[PDB]
């Protein structure tokens, strides 16, 4: 799907 | 995995998973054997029927995962490849065998209770261990059902299966099998279900040794035709059998 | 490598998740 993104 | 469940928090804290940086995507599974090395299946990296062929700058490594698509906060590390070491037999063209890779991690991850490597077999520990019928454990975020069947995870899954004796193995496939593999998963006499799949190539196969409390890595997600189909197995590349390349790859290139 | 193979939340601290009998099972019961 959609990765959620660092931090 | 098919037919598997969800993992608990911490089962298995060597599971790595291997992902593209841009597009961002999962590749496969992959492993973590100490700080600065992670085990995967050559096929993850190299493939050039499907022109895969992916350098160290291409790839990255998530460790101490559940989610699948969350960022877990203080919980995961991302770490950056050194140096990817493709076993130099495998055979992509034929059959997989030696389907095996290393990769060197930019700097050593720091262990904690989600991070944490897995043992490599000794002979000893292979002999005892590796009996159609004694069962290993596989995890993976890899398709829940057969590809094309149509799909994945939201958290890691983990699925318990038997391995199976070599004729069976053998008399299950056309795909030419060799002793740097191992099949496992029910008979259809057995009742029971549940494969690896697609996407959870290069994640281990992993045994509880009752001689000392560890777990050991035996195999490396390989392939298979479909999943979880009666009369079809998942295939494994032999971990021990491969140990004296992987020990050779690390001592030469280590710190 | 030295402490490989026990993880922090199970072996090292004496706790047994759900399925890790069934492997120990097979390598035992006929
Ligand atoms: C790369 C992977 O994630 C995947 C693992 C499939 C596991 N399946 C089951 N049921 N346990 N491996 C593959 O997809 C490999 C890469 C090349 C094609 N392949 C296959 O498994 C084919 N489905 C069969 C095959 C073709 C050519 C050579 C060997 C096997
Ligand atoms: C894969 O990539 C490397 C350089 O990035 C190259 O040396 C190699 O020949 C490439 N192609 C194949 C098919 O291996
Ligand atoms: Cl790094
Ligand atoms: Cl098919
Ligand atoms: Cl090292
Ligand atoms: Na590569
Ligand atoms: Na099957
Ligand atoms: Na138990």
């Amino acid at each position: 799907e959609i990765f959620e993104p660092p931090e | 995995i098919v037919e598997g469940s969800d993992a608990e928090i911490g089962m298995s804290p060597w599971q790595v998973m291997l992902f593209r940086k841009s597009p961002q995507e999962l590749l496969c599974g992959a492993s973590l054997i100490s700080d600065r090395w992670v085990l995967t299946a050559a096929h993850c990296l190299l493939y050039p029927p499907w022109d895969k062929n992916f350098t160290e700058n291409d790839l990255l490594v998530r460790i101490g995962k559940h989610s699948r698509t969350r960022y877990e906060r203080n919980i995961e590390k991302i770490s950056m490849l050194e140096k990817i070491y493709i076993h130099p037999r495998y055979n992509w063209r034929e059959n997989l065998d030696r389907d095996i890779a290393l990769m060197k991690l930019k700097k050593p991850v720091a262990f904690s209770d989600y991070i944490h490597p897995v043992c490599l077999p000794d002979r000893e520990t292979a002999a005892s261990l590796l009996q159609a019928g004694y069962k290993g454990r596989v995890t993976g975020w890899g398709n829940l059902k057969e590809t094309w069947t149509a799909g994945q995870p939201s958290v890691l899954q983990v699925v318990n299966l038997p391995i199976v004796e070599r004729p069976v193995c053998k008399d299950s496939t056309r795909i030419r099998i060799t002793d740097n593999m191992f099949c496992a998963g029910y008979k259809p006499d057995e009742g029971k279900r549940g494969d690896a799949c697609e996407g959870d190539s290069g994640g281990p196969f992993v045994m509880k040794s009752p001689f000392n409390n560890r777990w050991y890595q035996m195999g490396i997600v390989s392939w298979g035709e479909g999943c979880d189909r009666d009369g079809k197995y998942g295939f494994y590349t032999h971990v021990f059998r491969l140990k004296k390349w992987i020990q050779k790859v690390i001592d030469q290139f280590g710190e | 490598e030295a402490d490989c193979g026990l993880r922090p939340l199970f072996e090292k601290k004496s706790l047994e998740d759900k399925t890790e009998r069934e492997l120990l099972e097979s390598y035992i019961d006929g």
